[PDB]
């Protein structure tokens, strides 16, 4: 079909881009926090896991761009079929996670101000980001393991593909894919975020007596949902049609191409969690204003 | 009456002046035509301490060039061999503003003091093998600004009181008090030979004491605005001023008249603490910048940058071998310089 | 490695462990400057707390809300120039100043301490609890006093009370409206310099009242959140 | 007050003085006779630094 | 349908 024509033409300049800003995005959140190399906040040790899990992220998006430029007949070896794609789906669970790391402190931190002032926050978010590290490489395994080349031959192609070797794996794939990566942490984000907005609208409410915090925790939300409900709508679809719950030709076409649009727009994730989870605050602005002041 | 004191004063304040204009002859930095810069300073982080809770006021580098001293808003007052980085000894005080420390010429003890208006004296070579406050002085009126040993027994303090006094350790009590400032007197300095020392005050002087008769000798005008550091020049016939108003000035007794002032445009931060290398031909200065910077005394012109820190540079201490330079600033890091 | 140089290094880490205790201590006690005129309650404020629970140039007292642990200190046998002490106490988590609302002569004269407090380079980031204090004393002084306040300040003729809080035992609106006018000095003096960068948190007190400590927890309490709202960039 | 001030003002108006030539003259003598001597002016060799 | 897996994730 002429959609596939078109996609393999523009995409990659689109995943080109993508990785473009995503690459300036976290190299300078990763700068402007570690230049001055000796201390940084609490918030900065998540924000820095953060913008290293988005780096990472988007670091095997050339590879891509250079499949879908010679229209998925796969270039590399088997080794790095199996390398790029195992860390592109650990980066995924870490950075969702993260964001979920970043919005419990958040809460931690907002609605009990005095509790998050004597509890030991500091150990809590080591921890709690290397755990995350170690737990995403762990649930990338699978992705390391079953990603194989193989032939494609309705399309005359080599693909990097995942050889899933059982139909149960489907219901492993779009559990883990949908249930963990979107679900869970969209609705972690979500609780948290009310309390912090639910508690920052007290306080606006006593202060008006004597919006930009709740457009940002708004825009958290917003910034998920636009980034990863689409993949994993069009994954749902998949499984589906795996399933032969939807079936025929204009499933099978919508699905196919829905999936490498949707995908490659999730990876816009690594560039605006840098946007909106740093270059909107002042504090971050003042640090970039002051490492101007010492060039 | 009064008037004609206060014109009495005048005439003779007139009459100084023209003293001080008469022996005005020639200048220090056209005389240093004949000499060398020193350049740039390439002074680099040898050693960071970094111990402190919150925020150094003040240190004081031991006699022997190895241990230091330091105090902070947290209430510690930590000893730490400056080779190693080990922290020889920590001492909780009893009152956490502390704004001055010293350490004694022998190292057998260790003062310091602040808002409590109190001189804490601790041994640190008891039988004990512990560090315990051996006395506290409790004469003044306001809060100890700086206080420096002359001897084991004898103490100097100032304070915001507006009084210098000398103490007595061993007696607990000021056997003489310096009265002639009109502000809150900010540093001390004693001469090398002990025989003098030199306060300067919120009041934009400085003034020259001597121990052993308690009459301001000699006093120093030239500052725009209040004085908040003083150090001897290593020959003990000058000292340099560190004020606000962004300026450093060098006076000399003799002279009885600034002979420079250290001073650039780009700078607008006060001055908060100030010492000479050995040699005296640098002068260091502190400032609010969060930065330190460093001054040739006799080109009166910036020879380097340490910019070490985030938050602003409190206090300055060169060895007694002149071996380095330790800088404490409001962030708790006290970085050690060669 | 001499048996020396490590038992000195043994040492070291001895206090270094020290040191790790007492950083707890420092990082969850919350520090408080009191200022304020000899006419203001500052001292039965203290009286009062320390009781809920020499020449010496500074009195802390230490009292606890919700087991937060504050350390309020208040400056006294100090020389009145505060410009070189104050400071010090960059650092603290909110300065308390308090007033004495009921003299009006020296009421100009706590709107110039407060200004000078509230401009200050070093406390361009601490936000000040402000107690309007002896508030019963100016509420008898407005009903009953021949005082007027429109004798010091002739603006409180123009003045009119907005849309008001009164407490369930009402007042007069004389009171009220005295009451706020004074507020209003205060919070007009905060607003024109700030930057929002701190806040000026005002309450009417008495002495005697034991809603104080409660007040300076709720307004620590707000602070401490601005300052994690400007830490996590979401301000 | 200023019956005190005059009897100061008389003690600083009475000192010895000397031309500020020869104490800046003097001063940088003492920087040269030390200049050497230092290790901020010239730095050690770091066999000698303990630093 | 072209394979699961053909795309990143």
């Amino acid at each position: 079909p002429e959609a596939w024509d078109l996609l393999h033409r523009v995409l990659p300049t689109f995943i080109i881009s993508i990785c473009f800003f995503g690459l300036l995005g976290n190299l300078f959140v990763l700068l402007v926090f570690l230049l001055p190399r000796r201390q940084l906040n609490v918030a900065e040790i998540y924000l820095a896991n953060l913008a290293a899990s988005d780096l990472v992220f988007v670091l095997g998006l050339p590879f891509w761009a250079e499949n879908i430029w010679n229209q998925f007949n796969w270039p590399f070896g088997a080794l790095l079929c199996r390398v790029i794609n195992g860390v592109i789906k650990a980066n995924l669970f870490i950075s969702i996670w993260l964001v979920v790391a970043i919005s419990q402190d958040r809460y931690r931190v907002l609605v009990h101000p005095m509790a998050s002032r004597r509890q030991q926050r500091r150990r809590q978010a080591r921890v709690t980001c290397v755990l995350i590290w170690v737990v995403g490489g762990l649930l990338s395994i699978p992705t390391f393991l079953l990603r194989s080349i193989q032939a494609v031959p309705d399309l005359n192609i080599t693909a990097c593909i995942l050889l899933l070797p059982h139909e149960a794996w489907h219901f492993a794939r779009i559990v883990e894919l949908n249930i963990l990566g979107f679900l869970l942490p969209l609705a972690a984000i979500v609780f948290f975020n009310y309390h912090i907005l639910a508690s920052l609208r007290t306080r606006e409410e006593v202060s008006r007596t004597r919006s930009k915090t709740t457009a940002l925790i708004l825009t958290l939300v917003v910034a998920f949902l636009v980034c990863w409900a689409p993949y994993h709508f069009f994954a749902f679809l998949e499984f589906l049609f795996q399933v032969q719950a939807v079936r025929g030709c204009f499933w099978e076409d919508f699905i196919d191409l829905g999936l490498q649009l949707a995908n490659f727009f999730a990876f816009t994730n690594s560039s605006l969690n840098p946007v909106i989870y740093v270059f909107v605050g002042r504090l971050f602005r003042t640090k970039v204003w002051e490492l101007y002041k010492q060039c | 009456e009064l008037d004609q004191l206060r014109q009495e004063a005048e005439q003779l304040k007139n009459q100084i002046r023209d003293a001080r204009k008469a022996c005005a002859d020639a200048t220090l930095s056209q005389i240093t035509n004949n000499i060398d810069p020193v350049g740039r300073i390439q002074m680099r982080t040898r050693r960071t301490l970094r111990g402190h809770l919150a925020k150094i006021y003040a240190m004081h580098w031991g006699t022997d060039s190895r241990l230091l001293v330091s105090a902070s808003q947290d209430g510690k007052l930590i000893i730490w061999d400056s080779y190693t980085t080990n922290k020889v000894h920590a001492i909780p005080l009893r009152s956490s503003w502390v704004m001055t420390c010293a350490y004694a010429p022998s190292g057998n003890y260790v003062a310091c003091g602040g808002l409590d208006n109190i001189c804490s004296i601790y041994n640190l070579k008891t039988r004990e093998g512990n560090v315990r406050v051996s006395r506290e002085l409790a004469g003044h009126t306001g809060y100890l600004s700086c206080c420096r040993f002359l001897d084991d027994n004898q103490i100097v303090t100032s304070s915001g009181d507006t009084t210098c006094a000398l103490w007595d350790i061993e007696t607990g009590q000021q056997t003489t008090t310096f009265t002639g400032h009109t502000g809150d007197v900010m540093s001390l300095s004693l001469a090398p030979d002990t025989r003098l020392f030199v306060s300067g005050a919120c009041d934009a002087s400085a003034k020259l004491w001597d121990v052993r008769e308690g009459m301001c000798r000699q006093t120093f005008t030239g500052h725009e605005s209040d004085i908040n550091a003083i150090c001897f020049f290593p020959n003990g016939n000058a000292f340099a001023t560190g004020s606000d108003d962004a300026t450093c000035r060098l006076f000399d007794l003799r002279a009885d008249q600034e002979l420079m002032t250290y001073s650039h445009d780009n700078i607008i931060c006060g001055i908060t603490s100030v010492s000479f290398s050995k040699s005296g031909r640098l002068l260091l200065a502190g400032y609010d910048d969060f930065n330190c910077n460093v001054w040739d005394a006799l080109k009166a012109d910036r020879a380097g940058v340490l910019a070490g820190h985030d938050n602003r540079v409190s206090c300055l201490g060169v060895t007694d071998d002149g071996m380095a330079v330790a800088t404490g600033s409001w962030d708790s890091f006290l970085k050690i310089w060669n | 490695l001499s048996a020396e140089d490590k038992a000195a290094v043994e040492r070291s880490k001895m206090i270094e462990k020290q040191l790790q205790k007492d950083k707890q201590v420092y990082r969850r006690t919350l520090r408080l400057l009191l200022l304020g005129a000899d006419n203001s309650g500052k001292s039965t404020i203290v009286k009062q707390m320390r009781i809920y629970h020499k020449t010496s140039g500074i009195f802390e007292t230490k009292f606890q809300v919700d087991k937060v642990n504050f350390h309020m200190f208040d400056v006294g046998a100090q020389r009145d120039e505060r410009r070189k002490w104050i400071q010090c106490f960059n650092d603290v988590t909110a300065i308390i100043f308090v007033v004495d609302s009921s003299d009006y002569n020296r009421l100009q004269e706590a709107l110039n301490d407060f200004k000078s407090i509230w401009n200050n380079r070093w406390l361009r980031t601490i936000s000040v609890i402000l107690f309007l204090n002896k508030q019963d004393l100016l509420a008898e002084k407005v009903l009953a006093g021949k005082s007027k306040i429109e004798d010091y300040f002739p603006e409180f003729a123009r003045y009119t009370t907005p849309e008001d809080a009164t407490p369930e035992p009402g007042e007069d609106p004389r009171v009220t409206r005295a009451k706020y006018f004074i507020r209003k000095e205060f919070v007009d003096i905060s607003t024109a310099s700030g930057d929002g960068r701190h806040i000026c948190y005002p309450h009417f007190t008495c002495s005697v009242d034991t809603e104080n400590a409660r007040r300076i927890f709720n307004d620590c309490k707000d602070i401490i959140l601005q300052m994690n709202l400007r830490e996590y960039n979401l301000v | 007050q200023a019956r005190k001030l005059v009897e100061q003002l008389k003690m600083e108006a009475n000192i010895d003085r000397i031309k500020v030539s020869k104490a800046a003259a003097d001063l940088m003598a003492y920087c040269e006779a030390h200049a050497k001597e230092d290790p901020l002016l010239t730095p050690v060799p770091a066999s000698e630094n303990p630093f | 349908k072209r394979p699961p897996g053909f795309s990143p994730f």
